[PDB]
RNA sequence: UAUAUAUAAUAAU
């Protein structure tokens, strides 16, 4: 009751419900789930509500990394609406010539807890122009690192910028 | 960030722009901000306009009286985003 | 310069 519904995130723009379930029911048992992705109509936000009957499947589901289409999915237990709105997201510009998400995610991980961060890659879509993303559960850290626009990274500084809100 | 305060007009043809919207929504009381734009870059949004109302007060009476009604291909949606 | 979400949102630089 207190825990069981989850908020699948980072879903590939090509997933189905029966498919998403057959993929997830690999952990325990599920009673119902509301996937939005609709390849038939065209496309929709990539997220999925997973009504895990056994609150446990949710613990291992979020505590485990998986890849449906091999792109990048982020499974997390349902998150309070107010907490989701409070979370802030910043876009990072410029990056090392060959940096993997391992560092980057670990990099920012120090200051400002990183709820959802990562580097994008042409594999995700084909825009390996050279960028990065970071998400904190608050905007205080954003304004904190903000004064630190360019930051010293592997070998190429990184120009931090708000995910979009100029503010 | 309340559940109602602004109105999002998306599926609306160039038939009704800032002039028509300015009253299709206001049709209840005073408003606050009105913006209209299309998808020059995204290449998707046809007629999108943001109409912010006075506040949960006018938005209460407007969004409650009118929020989603047979208009365009989709019905106006109850917005809430607020700009300092 | 670019981002796959809480079933919904234009522009800018």
């Amino acid at each position: 009751k207190e825990s069981c519904k989850m908020f699948i995130g980072g879903l590939n723009w090509d997933t189905t419900e029966d498919n998403l379930r057959e993929y997830f029911g690999k952990y325990g048992t599920v009673t119902d789930l509301k996937i939005m992705k609709d390849p038939a109509t065209g496309r929709s936000r990539g997220f999925g509500f997973l009504s895990f009957e056994k609150p446990s499947s949710v613990d291992e589901v979020v505590k485990t990394q998986h890849i449906l289409d091999g792109k990048v999915i982020d499974p997390k237990r349902a998150i309070p609406r107010d907490e989701q709105d409070k979370t802030g997201k910043i876009f990072v510009g410029g990056i090392g010539p060959d940096v993997r998400p391992k560092e980057f995610e670990e990099f920012f991980s120090q200051w400002g807890t990183i709820i959802d961060a990562q580097l994008m890659l042409d594999k995700d879509t084909g825009q390996s122009r050279g960028f990065g993303f970071v998400t904190y559960d608050s905007a205080d850290a954003v304004d904190r690192v903000c004064q630190n626009k360019f930051i010293d990274f592997k070998d190429r500084k990184i120009e931090i910028k708000r995910a979009e809100p100029r503010h | 960030n309340p559940p109602s305060r602004v109105v999002y007009l998306g599926s609306i043809p160039y038939d009704q722009t800032e002039e028509q919207i300015l009253d299709l929504c206001s049709n209840v009381g005073p408003v606050i901000n009105l913006k209209m734009m299309f998808d020059p870059q995204t290449g998707r949004s046809k007629g999108y306009a943001f109409i912010e109302f006075r506040d949960l007060e006018s938005s209460a009476s407007a969004v409650r009286n009118l929020n989603g009604y047979q208009l365009g291909s989709r019905f106006l949606k109850c917005g809430y985003s607020s700009n300092s």
